[PDB]
């Protein structure tokens, strides 16, 4: 199975557009993923790091994006704040890992990188796994906005700036999230 | 939705944005004080740009949420911030000679001359050429002609812009809702928090003159033993029952008597504890004193210094060519990032203010959980208490032995012990009634219970009173000597330097009885109490997110000023004080002049 076009890929996407991979019909070693230890965040649900190993399953989601390093926190069933709130949302019954390594050599320059984006303001939290990639005007009051910002009028999407001498929690974070399905279909 | 709501969703907008722009002035400003570059001044001054001119659209913003509409007082407190704007009010033809005379009166203060009358070129900037008499000289008529000479050419020119000044400022804070300028200023120890942590612009003054009564009699005390040591010095010029005469006083101005210590220290055949010796001879770099700074911080229980701090900090004076300006700064940039700027030497001094700047970087990180506008300290005095304790207790005989710069047998005689707490007395002790007093005058005149016809009067009335300092030359009403002071003709605030004295011994004394040291406050060392540590952190990381009183009761107890713990500090020194006394006069007349005859 090709993880490694996902976790190596060259570029990632903002946290709002997050991108979405489907691995089946595939030999599926985690061993190789569990044993590097770049990764700083590596934790399981569900399933057993070790026993995954030997689990087959009906078919595989690897969802990747960037955040800042104080939030990869939030990418955990039962999380609340912006982003998991309005940007990526794991269900509560979530079987899968979460993988996350410092992205700060890559993906921040001096002068800043901008280009990585977090939705802001919302009407409503996110379903798991939905993926809003929309960019109306916020009305956050009676006046409407007329797709233009204003008074409590906000476009919605903000961009993090990436500098490498920012503090760790304000550092550039490369997530892949792993989704395992296990029934109502064949295995894979 | 509601006004809170609302108020809510713009904050958020604001922090996100505001994160941004004050982020990357850091960043510029750190790149030009690291390397002053044509340059650098230019991407400096445009990120300034930016981001002053956010700030001020949002401050307007930020009006339309009225804060009677609004419940939490997190929310509360970040809008309010906000909505202290300033001078916006003012109309354009007002407001632009406002800036006008601030411009002014800064330039003619940072370039004016003096000229000597024994030789007309001998003229003499304030730095480096009259504060070197006015710290040196032990010659009456030089120092005479240094003080008159200043407080004549560039005080009298000042004396028109600050009448302006004081008129159009009041303009400004009336259509503020404030009473005066003054009422202003006062304004950063408003607190309406909740429960009892309430705290009134008018409380300011009742504490400032309650506690300062508290601290005369050691003042009294120590201001006749420095006027019989300085008969033995200037004999023709000093009255055993009078005031001092300002011009001899160790500065420009008499804030502070640190360099009278020559004069006046009590045992001089005895030398200071100086540390820098040893540590020389242990070879000690710059890395080895910022690396004992955070040991300390440790041994107390608060974090490390991050690895950015290391790699990005500037602890010492580069030598590749990079010109760079080397006042010690503590550096909060923004999204984690945290650095010092020194020139650090091998000396005990430097060893000290590490500690010193060590602390604002500790206060920094910890309140880092703040929302932007509540990153700071809970008033202006608390950033700058919590980095002198640190300076206390590193400065100690006890911790200095700990880190292996006293030989483990070292013992302080009772005579050096004295002479340690009269200079730290000459310094913290003689600039209260110097602090009080200047900032009273200015806020009865914001007030306009001094008209111009008195300004000067009342000026030289109070400095004899309170201060017991008395003018070498009368002075009328063409002069404007409190303008000749850099704070004044800089529009700067001065009661901070009197609070955050008295702050900076409650914070050491609660500490000091939490990791239960026993024997004299002034020879406390906070290392290796946990205990301390915790109880510190309770306070730093609320930074301004609670009103003052709150923050002060989480690490001494009490919501409000008490000077025990600073009397506690001395009174070794107190009662050897009282003993030389007791054949001499302790007071003043406020009659005699040395102008009388
Ligand atoms: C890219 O990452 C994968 C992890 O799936 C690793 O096995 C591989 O060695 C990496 N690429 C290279 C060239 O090493
Ligand atoms: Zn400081």
């Amino acid at each position: 199975c090709p993880f490694g076009e996902v976790f190596n890929a060259t570029r990632f996407a903002s946290v709002y557009a997050w991108n979405r991979k489907r691995i089946s019909n595939c030999v599926a070693d985690y061993s190789v993923l569990y044993n590097s230890a770049s990764f700083s965040t590596f934790k399981c649900y569900g399933v057993s790091p070790t026993k995954l190993n030997d689990l087959c399953f009906t078919n595989v989601y690897a969802d990747s994006f960037v955040i800042r390093g104080d939030e990869v926190r939030q990418i955990a069933p039962g999380q609340t704040g912006k982003i998991a709130d309005y940007n990526y949302k794991l269900p509560d019954d979530f079987t899968g890992c979460v993988i996350a390594w410092n992205s700060n050599n890559l993906d921040s320059k001096v002068g800043g990188n901008y280009n990585y984006l977090y939705r802001l303001f919302r009407k409503s939290n996110l379903k798991p796994f939905e993926r809003d990639i929309s960019t109306e005007i916020y009305q956050a009051g009676s006046t409407p906005c007329n797709g233009v910002e204003g008074f409590n009028c906000y476009f919605p999407l903000q961009s993090y700036g990436f500098q490498p001498t920012n503090g760790v929690g304000y550092q550039p974070y490369r997530v892949v999230v792993l989704s395992f399905e296990l029934l109502h279909a064949p295995a894979t | 939705s509601t006004t809170e709501d609302l108020a809510k969703t713009f904050l958020e907008k604001f922090n996100s944005e505001a994160e941004e722009l004050s982020h990357q002035s850091s960043l510029a400003s750190w790149s030009y004080n690291t390397n002053i570059t044509d340059e650098n001044v230019q991407k400096m001054n445009e990120a300034g740009a930016r981001w002053s001119a956010f700030y001020e659209e949002q401050c307007k913003l930020a009006k339309t949420y009225p804060l009677e509409e609004i419940q939490n007082l997190t929310v509360k407190r970040q809008l309010q911030a906000l909505q202290q704007s300033g001078s916006s009010v003012l109309s354009a033809d007002k407001s632009k000679r406002l800036n006008e005379i601030l411009n002014t009166m800064s330039t003619i203060y940072s370039t004016g001359k003096v000229c000597n009358p024994s030789n007309p070129q001998e003229c003499l900037l304030l730095e480096p050429g009259l504060d070197a008499i006015m710290e040196n000289s032990k010659d009456y008529n030089q120092r005479l002609w240094a003080w008159e000479g200043w407080r004549s050419e560039v005080g009298k020119q000042l004396r028109p812009l600050y009448e302006e000044y004081v008129v159009l400022k009041n303009e400004m804070a009336r259509a503020n809702n404030y009473e005066d300028y003054g009422d202003y200023w006062r304004g950063d120890y408003e607190a309406e928090g909740p429960s009892g942590y309430d705290y009134s612009r008018d409380q300011l003054i009742e504490d400032v003159e309650r506690t300062f009564a508290e601290i005369k009699p050691l003042y009294e005390h120590l201001h006749a033993y420095v006027r019989a040591k300085l008969m033995d010095t200037y004999p023709s010029h000093i009255n055993p029952t009078g005031c001092l005469p300002a011009h001899l006083l160790g500065d420009m101005w008499g804030r502070f008597w640190t360099n009278l210590y020559s004069l006046t220290v009590p045992f001089g055949q005895k030398p200071n504890i100086d540390v820098t010796d040893a540590m020389v001879d242990q070879s000690w770099d710059a890395k080895r004193i910022f690396e004992e700074a955070e040991k300390f911080f440790v041994s107390v229980g608060l974090p490390n210094m991050t690895q950015g701090f290391w790699e990005n900090s500037m602890l010492t004076e580069p030598g590749d060519g990079r010109k760079v300006v080397c006042h010690p700064t503590a550096w909060d940039l923004g999204k984690g990032d945290f650095r010092i700027k020194m020139c650090t030497k091998v000396t005990m001094d430097d060893f000290l203010t590490a500690h010193h700047e060590m602390g604002h970087i500790q206060y920094d990180m910890a309140y880092a959980v703040q929302p932007y506008l509540l990153r700071n300290g809970a008033n202006e005095g608390f950033h700058e208490a919590v980095g002198e304790i640190m300076s206390l207790s590193a400065a100690t005989p006890n911790h200095l032995k700990a880190i292996g710069l006293l030989p483990p047998d070292f013992y302080e005689d009772s005579e050096t012990e004295i002479n340690f707490l009269l200079k730290q007395a000459l310094t913290i002790v003689g600039t209260l009634p110097f602090t009080y007093m200047l900032e009273k005058w200015r806020w009865m005149v914001f007030k306009g219970e001094i008209p111009k016809e008195e300004w000067m009067k009342k000026w030289w009335e109070m400095k004899r009173e309170i201060v017991g300092v008395v003018e070498p030359v009368p002075h009328d009403e063409t002069y404007c000597d409190p303008a000749a002071l850099f704070h004044v003709a800089n529009d700067y605030s001065f009661i901070r330097y009197y609070t955050r004295t008295i702050y900076q011994f409650q914070f050491q004394e609660a500490l000091c009885q939490t990791a239960k040291h026993e024997g004299p406050l002034h020879k406390c060392d906070i290392s290796n109490s946990t205990e301390a540590g915790q109880k510190l952190l309770q306070m730093l990381s609320l930074g301004k997110s609670e009103p003052w009183t709150l923050a002060l009761e989480r690490i001494v107890g009490v919501k409000n000023m008490d000077v025990r713990p600073l009397l506690n500090y001395f009174e070794p020194l107190f009662t050897w004080l009282k003993d030389q006394n007791k054949n001499s006069f302790v007071g003043w007349s406020t009659n005699w002049s040395p102008y009388a005859h």
